């Protein structure tokens, strides 16, 4: 029952970065978490991070020390900051408060030299 | 201080959110809704959140007094009530909670008994009647500290003496009743303030949890229920703990003392709620003398077996 | 070995086992004559429940069933099952289906019924617990409506207590006299045994509710040996009692300061050295703090 | 609003033994105890011994290791054996369920 929209991918050398965006039509500080995932081609959808209210987070152990995923003080916003990215970090990455929610677009993720 | 639950099986077990017992545990992972109830809400570290107070007597219950009755052309009579905190002492409006503790916390038509006890007397008059209270109605203002309630009794209810509702049911679910129990009150008639969190499952593949009563009618047809994210019980028992939480999230098992068995495994998270892996919906059938034992500390990312 | 303990509540996080209310006051009243054997609110310090005694707040003086019937006086015939659901077997060792009313009086509140998208209805109800047709025991009780017409027969039924009818003379409340469970003239089986002050210049001390009316004048109350809580906490730890009796203070919490001493006895119920009636003017946010087992003979300071 | 008797009072000399004996018009088993006080002269009622349901006993520092408390359920009896009996034992002694209960007349017991 919330709308979600994602934003900021692209097409990133390996070893590069990106900064992804979403929005959410209430307030995130309303959720009792915040999460990115990411599917890849004929994949399932993946959790990547997590955050809580306080700012608690977590993350799948081949993103983790590569990616932080943060809120805006500013605006009803959470991001995902990728750094090192790799070949494999290809994907479709989507924000979402809870998998019960339907998803938002996505935004398209390429990690490659091509 | 080791984290524990309370060891008492679904038939020991309350709702927290309407004074029932406990009937079914639940799932229903189609359910778009946001789940942001207020009652029956507790961190596991035994910190109250929303409208959750320890009382089962206190969940969707008012105390205070009668102003005046109110005109309304509808068939029924209406009254204004001051409502206070479930104690007697004056609700203050810039309290950082939502409304007074107990205050129900689902859009719907609450029926129940309104009594009072006069306070001049040497033996004080009473007098008792069903009431309906529509939470949705721009009249239910409890952080306002004035609510309305309806009776079919059209005059024996006494201005400015001490007041209880007694909740019993749901007076309708017909489409013009607006029973929906995941929309919340406008508290203030203005925006809510002070919410527990809204709630989901994080990991794929899991739904939420829910400990289901069914709520009584007081006429028509329906199967109405109201689903809670823990028992009044667990609220009861996380609040005399106060047990460190270690981690977001803990592994419970449910158990079959009988066999000693494990029925199936949940995620309990620290802001208090259950999650599942089941991609199916509605009542989950168990053996009724189980219970919820917690195993250990894991994490958002940690993968429950299907039930 | 399991270390003996109270919950941390003060009155005002308290209920009351014996009626769906919520703690007023405390309550002394030495003169009392008549026997104290209330069956609800009853559980051991090491956990035991006796009696009638249930866990379920919503079980205490609720019943469920099916009416059977409709039978100068409208009646209704209902038999009851066990809280659970499952049908009440009268050669169990209690007193009745537990959370049974323990005491006589005209009982107000609600039967709902859900048939077996199904139909439903909700009337006021009274049932009166002295009557020869409450056989709670046998399995079967009768309530009254104001409605003459809108119960139905074999369908499911739940009975919501909010209060009393009356208490005028003729409505026959003794929070003290027990029902006759297995109806006129038979005798009360498995009962929790009474209770009284054993050490001279103590009285019981019991936690108070103010009970609903639904008309006529009267402030009633009833009075339970100890808090729906305690009988929950109690029945979870299963603490070993050490001896016949512990020591409990009521403190104040934010202070620690002692308000005044109290017996706790093995049997489940308080006992304090005070000489006056009535309601105890002591601050609602106190808790009872379990200070140490001793006995009998422990003098407590008068309050 | 239960009617009790106690007896088996009389003078004895120091080191003496007596029984005292209590019968009880309800059944004592639906009591949570019984108990024994005594009362000298001027002075207020004491407790003795007690004995609880199950049969738990529990007595007066001064009585302790010289006195029994002990109840017959079937024939609704309850007892206090003295021994040793000292002149401070002197009083008149009760029984009954608690300090609620109207008291009987009691039995004198005298050590001289
Ligand atoms: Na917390």
């Amino acid at each position: 029952d919330v709308q979600l929209v994602e934003s900021g991918g692209g097409l990133v050398q390996p070893g590069g970065s990106l900064r992804l965006s979403c929005a959410a039509s209430e307030s995130i500080l309303s959720f009792n978490h915040m999460a990115w995932y990411r599917q890849g081609p004929g994949e399932q959808r993946e959790l990547v991070a997590v955050i809580t209210r306080e700012g608690s987070t977590d993350y799948a152990d081949s993103v983790k020390g590569r990616f932080t995923i943060s809120r805006d003080n500013a605006k009803n916003m959470v991001y995902l900051l990728m750094s090192n990215l790799r070949p494999e970090d290809t994907a479709v990455y989507y924000c979402n408060r809870g998998i019960s929610n339907p998803w938002g677009q996505g935004t398209q993720v390429t990690v490659s030299s091509h | 201080k080791p984290f524990t639950l309370p060891i008492l099986t679904l038939g020991e077990l309350t709702n927290s959110r309407f004074p029932l017992p406990i009937d079914v545990l639940y799932t229903n992972p189609n359910e778009s809704a946001i789940v942001q109830c207020q009652n029956g809400r507790c961190t596991l570290d035994g910190e109250l959140q929303g409208t959750t107070q320890l009382l089962p007597t206190g969940i969707c219950a008012f105390r205070g007094k009668v102003t005046q009755q109110v005109q309304d052309e509808h068939r029924g009579t209406h009254w204004n009530m001051t409502v206070t905190n479930l104690n007697g002492t004056p609700f203050d409006p810039t309290e950082d909670v939502p409304a007074p503790l107990g205050t129900p916390d689902f859009s719907g038509q609450i029926y129940g008994v309104i009594s009072q006890r006069n306070t001049n007397t040497n033996l004080p008059a009473n007098r008792a009647h069903e009431a309906v209270i529509a939470t949705y109605s721009p009249k239910f203002t409890p952080k306002l500290g004035n609510i309305q309630f309806s009776t079919w009794e059209t005059q024996d209810v006494s201005s400015g003496q001490p007041t209880k509702f007694t909740p019993v049911g749901l007076a309708s679910v017909d489409a013009n009743s607006h029973f929906d129990q995941w929309t919340l009150p406008s508290y203030s008639g203005t925006l809510n303030m002070n919410l527990a969190p809204s709630v989901a499952p994080v990991f794929p593949g899991e739904c939420l949890l829910f400990f289901r009563s069914f709520i009584p009618l007081k006429g028509g047809y329906g199967n109405p229920a109201i689903d809670c994210l823990m028992p009044q019980e667990w609220v009861q028992h996380l609040y005399q703990e106060s047990a460190p939480s270690l981690s977001d999230v803990a592994l419970v098992r449910y158990v079959n003392p009988e066999t000693g068995r494990t029925l199936f495994e949940a995620k309990l998270h620290r802001n208090g709620f259950l999650t599942v892996a089941r991609n199916s919906a509605g009542p989950v059938v168990a053996p009724t003398n189980g219970y919820f034992r917690f195993d250990s500390w894991v994490n958002q990312f940690y993968t429950l077996a299907p039930m």
